[PDB]
């Protein structure tokens, strides 16, 4: 399949919030034990005049409200400051709550659907992050910002993977096919195991550099004001 | 609402009974892109929206795929895989009033384009000539929205109430469907079964295929079902084909 | 602002020019000097727009032009009706509006 | 297109008037309005012009004392005078600007500027004393 | 839509009376006619009602006395009054029933029902005595 | 039959409402309940008809309501032009039409 996935062995930025830029898509892992991450802000200016997505774990129940928010410039959530002054808004949602713990989550905008994926495991190793929710939603979402200590953020990128169900319908493995001319080879043959040979992937092409235009230079602009304009018909 | 803040509410999670609107007669254009409306009874799609709106004047017919003027281009476009119906008819007794209710804008020169099924707000000044002006109206910086006219003195120019109904049958379970009432299912039998939508003949058997909670129906290597969650039981059956072979 | 000379004079038949000098911010850098027609008692009429342009429904001897800093209004073949004063309007040079002294046309 | 005025009549110096000017068959928002004013047996002089929306502008002689307005639900075009002196003895006309396309020259094509003046309205005499 | 009457005036109790219902703009048989009468300084009394085709339909009151009729050639409506009686006295009115999708309501298609009355005739005066 | 009261009043700017009390067989069965207003010398004029709508063209204060087998017309902000009666006509139940006692209404 063609999706939006984490490109395998990419630069994750290790935090320890300032905002952070969601271009098409955002990985969070943080490994906690006593819930100290206590969320997530998503929008594009969060200055209220646009809507923005907010997501804060209340004790018992997920809170999800796209609302024009004021938010501070430090917002935290353990008295909240931010969830204040909310006007006109289009969205409330409720749902059982979230969260040597590592907790997963994936963040993509997909035509308007918030997509919110998830897997909580006991980070090298592999594990499937089946679906939790998918939010109606239906905003612009340029940046994001956690609410609060120690989160990884990896972006997403348009990248074709060779997903391996396996015989009880669970994702087991995975082969990023533009990682290296190894993997590409695994989707052409559609195998993660390729025998001794020389297989051809792809083809190189010589991209060009500079469109250039040769026209004529001669300035006459068109008599279309002596066929349109005319007098007489 | 104007034509420049179409409303649009996304329907799911009801009945749709698309009779009702069929049959109607006030409707002057009902055209249907991609299905037909004679057999939206019968189906069931993800995710249903209605964007409403007013185009008076000209444009009355810029409401489909493929087409340009100042409003399928300025206003509301709709992209070329549009897949639904556009219901028109003109309001003249409802949307007029004894004056004038210019209450409807259109937005007029916008900038170089809009993408499909995108709507902005913005009413920030329009320049066409030099950059300095910023949120200012000056020589060659004009307010960008200009109000709609509408008494019958102006038929081409009175308003037509536009819904534009976009089906999306492909994104999700299956939440908003037909009039359909269902039956009992019935195993061990060759029938022509009907889960929501996903049309088709075998006979249902159970399985061991482990569902995960979130999945719904197991597909083949073509485009064709192996497995179902069967709606009013989450049950997990197989669609095997009943049997065939030469003779 | 815009002077005009305060009244001319003609017999019908023949043409009159009307001139209307200004600076160069209106007349001289823009090109939207119009030209009106008022007859006592009544609303002003537009005669001229664009600087070069005539508003349809109007009797095609009318003509305008400017010639740098300074408009030109080129009545012909004048008849009765045309007694009534005319006024210059230019554009505005970024909206303060300005307008001519008026002249008071007079058929012999 | 039809443009009625009313308001004005005899007023003392350093007073207060608000002048109307309804417009039917097109807006106060539609096409730019501007307010001219003709001195007894005089030229005509602009007072103030109004866009479609987000301006208020007037002239040096007016400044600070006349300010232009309207109500979009009625329709109609208002001028406050604040401060009246005895030199804005005139009658008071509101002119509708050039609607976009104008006549539509097939050339140029929805480029508002279009910058004369399209019918006016009746006038009203405002006398200063 | 227009309905004129003509037929009334003074009659003899036991006697026989036929009125008029002349109707431009429609037919006797497009939308349901119906009769009304009203007592002088009275209410309103329906007095029968024909259906698009098919229907004699009247009230206790005057069953098997008046019946009602109509001309598809000359697009009129009749009553016909047999045996009038004094509490006849009544001025009499022909009203057309509602056109089907009436008002261009959108949700109920075409069902004929629509059962209100819509403009009347101008009424003529029946005084039996 | 329907009845009404024979009369009702009120003063210009609040609400009035009317009442017609009937069987179950029409108000209470059927959805058609109507109403008229009629001037002395004039012909009635439907004021509502499917017992929840208003025929377009006429006032928007107009409002009726039906509780059961009994209907409600409720005017609001009486003007001077109100001052006629009013005749609550329900469907017929096979054809059989019926009309109320009619309410004179008078407006202080
Ligand atoms: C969390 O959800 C809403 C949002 O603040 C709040 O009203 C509710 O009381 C909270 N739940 C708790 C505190 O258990
Ligand atoms: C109120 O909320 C609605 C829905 O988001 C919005 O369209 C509207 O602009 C808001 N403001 C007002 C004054 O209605
Ligand atoms: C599938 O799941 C069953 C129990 O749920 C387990 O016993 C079996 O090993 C699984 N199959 C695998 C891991 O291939
Ligand atoms: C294009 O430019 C060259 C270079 O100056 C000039 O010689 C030539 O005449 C130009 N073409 C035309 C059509 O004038």
């Amino acid at each position: 399949t063609q999706d939006l996935f984490l490109p395998f062995f990419s630069n994750v930025t290790w935090f320890h919030n300032p905002v952070l830029p969601f271009n098409d898509g955002v990985y969070f892992a943080s490994t906690e034990k006593s819930n100290i991450i206590r969320g997530w802000i998503f929008g594009t200016t969060l200055d209220s005049k646009t809507q923005s997505l907010l997501i804060v774990n209340n004790a018992t129940n997920v809170v999800i409200k796209v609302c024009e928010f004021q938010f501070c410039n430090d917002p935290f959530l353990s008295e909240f400051r931010v969830y204040s002054s909310a006007n006109n808004c289009t969205f409330e949602y409720v749902s059982q709550p979230f969260l040597k713990n590592l907790r997963e989550f994936v963040f993509k905008n997909i035509d308007g659907y918030f997509k919110i994926y998830s897997k909580h495991t006991p980070p090298q190793g592999f594990s499937a992050l089946e679906p939790l929710v998918d939010l109606p939603i239906g905003i612009n979402i340029t940046r994001f910002q956690t609410l609060l200590a120690a989160y990884y953020v990896g972006y997403l990128q348009p990248r074709t993977f060779l997903l391996k169900y396996n015989e009880n319908g669970t994702i087991t493995d995975a082969v990023d096919c533009a990682l290296d001319p190894l993997s590409e080879t695994k989707c052409t043959l559609k195998s993660f195991t390729v025998e001794k040979g020389i297989y051809q992937t792809s083809n190189f092409r010589v991209q060009p550099t500079e469109s250039i235009v040769r026209f004529p230079n001669i300035t006459n602009l068109c008599p279309f004001g002596e066929v349109f304009n005319a007098t007489r018909f | 609402a104007s034509v420049y803040a179409w409303n649009r509410k996304r329907i799911s999670n009801c009945v749709a009974d698309y009779s009702v609107l069929y049959n109607s007669a006030s409707f002057s254009t009902f055209k249907c892109y991609g299905v037909s409306p004679t057999k939206l009874n019968d189906l069931c799609f993800t995710n249903v929206y209605a964007d409403s709106f007013v185009i008076r004047g000209d444009e009355v017919r810029q409401i489909a795929p493929g087409q340009t003027g100042k409003i399928a281009d300025y206003n509301y476009k709709l992209p070329d895989d549009f897949t639904g119906c556009v219901i028109a008819w003109n309001s003249n007794n409802l949307d007029s009033k004894v004056g004038g209710n210019y209450n409807y804008l259109y937005r007029l020169f916008r900038k170089s384009n809009l993408k499909p099924f995108e709507r902005d707000i913005s009413t920030e000044i329009y320049q066409a000539g030099s950059t300095p002006c910023n949120g200012v109206e000056g020589f060659n910086c004009y307010f960008p929205l200009q109000s709609y006219g509408f008494q019958p003195t102006n038929v081409g120019y009175q308003p037509y109430r536009v819904v534009v109904l976009s089906f999306e049958l492909l994104h999700a379970p299956a939440t908003v469907c037909g009039p359909k009432k269902s039956t009992n299912l019935v195993k061990n039998k060759c029938v022509n079964f009907n889960f929501n939508g996903l049309t088709g003949t075998g006979v249902l058997t159970e399985s061991n295929k482990k569902f995960l909670p979130f999945q719904q129906f197991g597909r083949d290597i073509a485009d064709t079902t192996d497995a179902v969650r069967d709606p009013q039981t989450l049950e997990i059956l197989d669609i095997t084909p009943c049997s065939f072979g030469g003779v | 602002a815009l002077t005009q000379p305060a009244s001319v004079s003609g017999s019908p038949g023949q043409s009159i020019t009307i001139s209307c000098t200004g600076t160069s911010s209106d007349v001289g850098g823009y090109n939207y000097v119009s030209w009106y027609q008022q007859h006592p008692g009544k609303a002003p009429k537009l005669m001229i727009y664009d600087v070069s342009n005539r508003p349809s429904g109007v009797s095609n001897r009318f003509s305008g032009s400017k010639s740098g800093n300074t408009a030109s209004l080129t009545i012909s073949g004048l008849q009765a009706e045309d007694e009534a004063d005319y006024y210059c309007s230019s554009y505005t040079s970024s909206s303060t509006r300005v307008f001519g002294t008026g002249t008071k046309v007079t058929v012999l | 297109v039809q443009l009625v005025e009313s308001g004005g009549g005899l007023i003392q110096p350093g007073g207060s008037l608000r002048l109307s000017c309804a417009a039917s068959g097109f807006t106060v928002s539609n096409n730019y309005m501007s307010w001219v004013r003709q001195a007894p047996g005089k030229g005509l002089e602009w007072v103030s012009v109004i866009y479609s929306g987000g301006s208020t502008y007037y002239a040096d002689s007016v400044k600070g004392r006349f300010t232009i307005s309207r109500d979009k639900s009625k329709n109609t075009l208002y001028l406050q005078m604040n401060r009246l002196r005895a030199e804005d003895t005139a009658v008071y006309y509101c002119a509708r600007e050039g609607e976009v396309e104008g006549y539509n020259d097939f050339w140029s094509g929805y480029s508002r500027d279009r910058y004369y003046f399209d019918y006016w309205g009746q006038g009203t005499l405002v006398t200063v004393s």
